[PDB]
């Protein structure tokens, strides 16, 4: 919750290193990439959108 | 495909929601105009009633004084707890 | 409140505008939704302000009565309250009841009527009134009636004194008072002794609704929803920044790679600037030894001695 | 004074402001690379401060003034607060000596920006933002009457002003509370003395106004001095009864709203 | 720390307000 | 709020008319016995 010079430099360096290691394909981030996408959450949100759209369609 | 269907659905949903909210806003604006009209009429009538009430109370005071001047046992009394509710000439001891 | 209460969690976040409009096709809808949310907020916050006009009246918008019997039976004041009496309706003094036209009302109604009377008859000392005809400005010139009401033989009371006298001129509704002293000769009386008193204001019982049980819940729910939305927006920013980095790398590889190398070297140099400060390097004679190729520690001694600090 | 008489510094300030406008409006020409955002951030702030100062020495801004357009774009975009207040001061200082009939910079203020500033008026938990909005509106409607018409042409600005100004009159001055009375119940005092019920509690009155209330009073006084049969004068008549309530509750308000009560 | 009210700004404000008040007096 | 305003306006109007009738009758009675002035409603000029 506190930000010092050490924390800032470490954060920036970590981001840079992660990006570069991803360029060389030296990292497997399936867990993060599927917790952010979360296809289950995608299906849930899609069904919620469909239900809301049907509700708006039938009120007329 | 998946995201494409989601995109079409989102377009339609947003369109319908915007239309619904705009209709609601139009209704609310009309109702607000009506409220302002009624408030203006009420303000006019209430100011008239208040001025009449104050002037009539002062006149009642003067007339009771005059009645006491000419040796008349009557008084001018409010029928109820205001002037707007009515006044009348009563007799006391 | 007069200040926005600095908090510890992020309260908002920008939406990135450097994404390609062709690939991302739902930014326009999100911005439309944000605009509509802002409009709804404006409308609610505006219409939740008090702008209702209430002029002083009474008899605001039955057969229900009550009879009290008193009788001495054989073989002294009496006061009675009704507990339906609050400060919302009081008894105006008999003098004030001639200035205003009413006898019973609220306190704010009395204050408003006093001010309206001072307005109708021009009694405020103004620039024009002084120029036409010493009293200060914004003072009230008293008439015979205002003097009989305030019981002051002055002529130029200010306004605070008038309204404080108004506070003086108010008393609660009087209770029921009877004077049935005694009766000892007759067997029983059951005389008239009847009082017809309204109890309408007590049997109707207009009560307010329960509060402070959903206000806190609504506040907490809205805060949680806003924080979730802000977290999602920050995640979007992160993804967009990674995309932008890789796009820039695809455009100019050499410059971005040189920048990466230089920045990594510099950040690694920075992160190694406090390693010999841990009470282990401090308590042992290693970092003070001259055999160190880098002598950035002992070399200061001379200067530190000349400054006297040491 | 030495800085103003220098074309290089003014051109640099204008260049930085146009870059900020390009960032704000989301133009595809020049897109800031986020790895540099930090630098840019600091840059912008300093520039704006400079602008603020020199804003006093370019006072009458003409129609197609780049400073004004850049500043209104940044104002519509930013979420910073220091930045919003600085931009409001800079805009209110670029309208010092300007005529209403003559074509001036005030014609670059579309209804969106005015609605935004009156929305700032609508807040409650920020006295400084309210005072800045009121100062800007004062400087806006000050030179003449055509600007009053342009201000009240928008329905949203009119509604927000009408709902806000009387409540801004009684802003943070602890009016007499008539709720302790409604909650106070009348009983008989338990206990040879005759039976009293109880004493109705006292009612105190405020003795001084707040800064927001003083600025609102000055704004109403200035707004009341316009020609009748035109907008701005009808606004005061639509607003009068609520102001009468406020005056009944606050005596220093009656002393401070003299010019308003004269022209009504 | 910023100077909230510069001298020249206050002077110009007072001058313009007095000028407009005098114009209204006419 | 709108309904409240409408109701109060109508009630005020009715009370005004009733008060005018009462004032007319009271002025007639005062003229019957003796008087030097008469009750006057400001609204009627």
């Amino acid at each position: 919750n506190n930000v010092t010079l050490k924390n800032l430099t470490a954060f920036q360096l970590l981001s840079q290193r992660e990006n570069i290691c991803e360029l060389l394909n030296l990292v497997e981030s399936t867990e993060r990439h599927n917790s952010i996408i979360n296809p289950e959450r995608q299906r849930m949100s899609l069904e919620e959108m469909k239900k809301m759209l049907d509700a708006l369609k039938n009120e007329r | 495909k998946y995201i494409e269907e989601s995109q079409a659905i989102i377009q339609e949903l947003v369109k319908l929601t915007m239309e619904k909210l705009e209709s609601k806003f139009t209704k609310l604006c009309d109702l607000e105009t009506q409220l302002e009209m009624e408030k203006l009429k009420y303000v006019k009538e209430s100011e008239k009633m208040l001025n009449d009430r104050l002037s009539l109370s002062k006149q009642i005071l003067d007339l009771n004084k005059s009645l006491e001047e000419l040796n008349v046992s009557k008084k001018l009394v409010l029928i109820s707890e205001q002037v707007d509710s009515g006044i009348q000439l009563v007799e006391k001891d | 409140q007069t200040n926005p209460v600095p908090v510890t969690y992020p309260t908002d976040a920008y939406i990135p505008t450097y994404l390609p409009d062709d690939k991302v096709s739902n930014l326009a809808d999100l911005k439309k939704l944000i605009e509509m949310d802002s409009r709804l907020d404006l409308y609610l916050t505006r219409r939740r302000l008090d702008t209702s006009i209430n002029l002083p009246t009474n008899t605001k918008t039955n057969k229900e009565m009550l009879r009290i019997y008193v009788y001495n039976t054989t073989e002294c004041s009496i006061t009675i309250q009704l507990r339906g009496v609050d400060g919302g309706k009081v008894q105006y003094s008999p003098n004030l009841a001639t200035l205003i036209g009413m006898q019973t009302g609220s306190v704010n109604d009395a204050v408003y009527s006093i001010y309206k009377y001072i307005l109708i008859n021009n009694l405020f000392v103004t620039e024009q009134t002084e120029a036409q005809d010493k009293p200060e400005l914004g003072e009230v010139k008293l008439d015979s009636l205002l003097q009989k009401v305030l019981d002051t033989n002055a002529a130029h009371l200010p306004l605070m004194n008038v309204v404080q006298t108004v506070n003086k001129l108010v008393s609660p509704l009087p209770p029921i008072i009877l004077d049935y002293t005694i009766d000892l000769s007759k067997d029983t009386t059951y005389g008239a002794t009847t009082l017809d008193v309204d109890v309408s204001h007590i049997l109707h019982q207009p009560q307010p609704q329960p509060n402070l049980q959903k206000e806190e819940e609504t506040d907490a729910e809205d805060t949680a929803k806003l924080r979730e939305i802000t977290k999602l927006a920050l995640q979007l920013n992160s993804s967009a920044q990674k995309y932008q980095f890789f796009h820039e790398l695809s455009l100019h590889p050499r410059e971005t790679l040189t920048h990466y190398l230089w920045s990594s070297k510099q950040n690694e140099l920075v992160l190694q600037g406090d390693q010999y400060f841990n009470e282990d390097a401090a308590r042992t004679s290693d970092i003070y030894s001259n055999n160190n190729n880098d002598r950035s520690l002992m070399g200061n001694i001379s200067l530190l001695y000349s400054q006297g600090r040491l | 004074q030495i800085l103003v008489k220098d074309r290089e510094i003014k051109s640099f300030i204008l260049f930085i402001l146009k870059k900020f406008q390009c960032v704000a409006t989301g133009d595809n020409k020049w897109q800031l690379y986020e790895g540099n955002a930090t630098f840019f951030n600091e840059l912008t702030h300093y520039t704006l401060d400079l602008m603020e100062a020199i804003s006093s020495y370019i006072a009458p801004a003409m129609k197609d003034d780049h400073y004004f357009q850049t500043l209104v774009s940044i104002l519509n975009y930013t979420k910073d607060r220091y930045m919003v207040i600085s931009i409001l001061r800079s805009l209110s200082r670029l309208l010092v000596r300007s005529k209403a009939n003559e074509e001036s910079a005030a014609d670059n203020l579309d209804h969106k920006t005015l609605s935004l500033i009156v929305s700032f008026l609508l807040l409650e938990c920020d006295s400084e933002l309210i005072i800045a909005s009121l100062d800007f509106l004062y400087q806006y409607i000050l030179p003449g009457s055509q600007r009053i018409t342009e201000l009240f042409k928008s329905k949203e600005c009119s509604l927000i002003l009408e709902a806000t100004l009387p409540n801004l009159l009684s802003y943070n001055i602890a009016t007499p509370d008539y709720h302790l009375l409604q909650k106070h119940k009348i009983r008989l005092i338990k206990r040879i003395t005759p039976a009293r019920q109880n004493s109705i509690p006292e009612v105190k009155f405020p003795q001084e106004l707040s800064d927001v209330s003083k600025v609102a009073c000055t704004f109403l006084c200035l707004l009341s001095n316009d020609t009748d049969d035109g907008a701005g004068s009808a606004f005061c008549q639509r607003i009068r009864p609520l102001v009468l309530h406020k005056l009944a509750d606050i005596p220093p308000l009656t002393l401070a709203l003299s010019e308003y009560m004269e022209n009504t | 720390s910023k100077v909230i009210v510069p001298q020249t700004v206050r002077l110009a404000e007072e001058l313009e307000r007095q000028q407009l008040l005098e114009k209204r007096k006419k």
